[PDB]
């Protein structure tokens, strides 16, 4: 996402 | 204006053959006081925060600071940052995580950071509205590169910062009385964020 992160 | 107001010692501080890696673990990252979403590296010397969707993460070092000059500069790649990237300090009573991406680090009494992406300080705040730092800028916003120095000045009881060695005067104050941890939160997968520390 945005912030590098794995939703 | 900025060097004018350096806490005293300080340049002593620095030009003394700097803590060895022995000396930068025990005023490291603390594995035992830090986000359940972080890991701690190298036995303090640098954090990775795991790539959890939305998530705010924190850490304290391991040695609190209530008298005496403490400096540490703070490594966090520019583009390891994102929305919301605060360097401080805060008391033990701080909270490390929230489950949503904010300025985790001064959004209440127990901690007090500069938002690195903004410009803005932040202890006790919630809105929109927190004030600029440095001053003297004229509203200009002031880049911030990878290294950062963090310096608590617990006889005046101050937190200030430098940037390329030039101070930038302090940011808080009314900092006596208490201990306080160096801190950051971060938002960012993957980032990698050093604390190396310089003494006292």
């Amino acid at each position: 996402d945005i912030n590098n992160n794995n939703n | 204006l900025y060097f004018q107001s350096m806490p005293e010692g300080l340049e002593e501080l620095l030009s003394a053959p700097p803590p060895d890696l022995g000396a930068q673990r025990r005023h490291g990252w603390n594995p035992k006081d830090c986000s359940e979403n972080i890991e701690v590296k190298e036995g303090g010397l640098y954090f990775e925060r795991r790539p959890v969707a939305q998530s705010t993460d924190g850490a304290r070092g391991k040695r609190g600071y209530s008298r005496g000059l403490h400096a540490w500069e703070i490594s966090w790649p520019l583009e390891q940052r994102g929305t919301h990237a605060v360097v401080g300090v805060a008391t033990a009573l701080a909270p490390l995580q929230t489950d949503h991406y904010a300025a985790l680090l001064g959004s209440n009494s127990e901690s007090w950071g500069w938002d690195i992406g903004r410009g803005k300080l932040y202890h006790q705040s919630k809105g929109p509205g927190a004030p600029q730092y440095p001053a003297g800028t004229q509203g200009e916003q002031l880049e911030v590169p990878e290294r950062l120095l963090v310096v608590l000045d617990m006889e005046e009881g101050t937190l200030g910062y430098a940037i390329g060695g030039t101070y930038l005067g302090p940011a808080f104050r009314g900092l006596k009385g208490r201990t306080l941890y160096p801190a950051v939160s971060a938002v960012w997968g993957q980032c990698q964020v050093r604390i190396r520390y310089l003494g006292e």
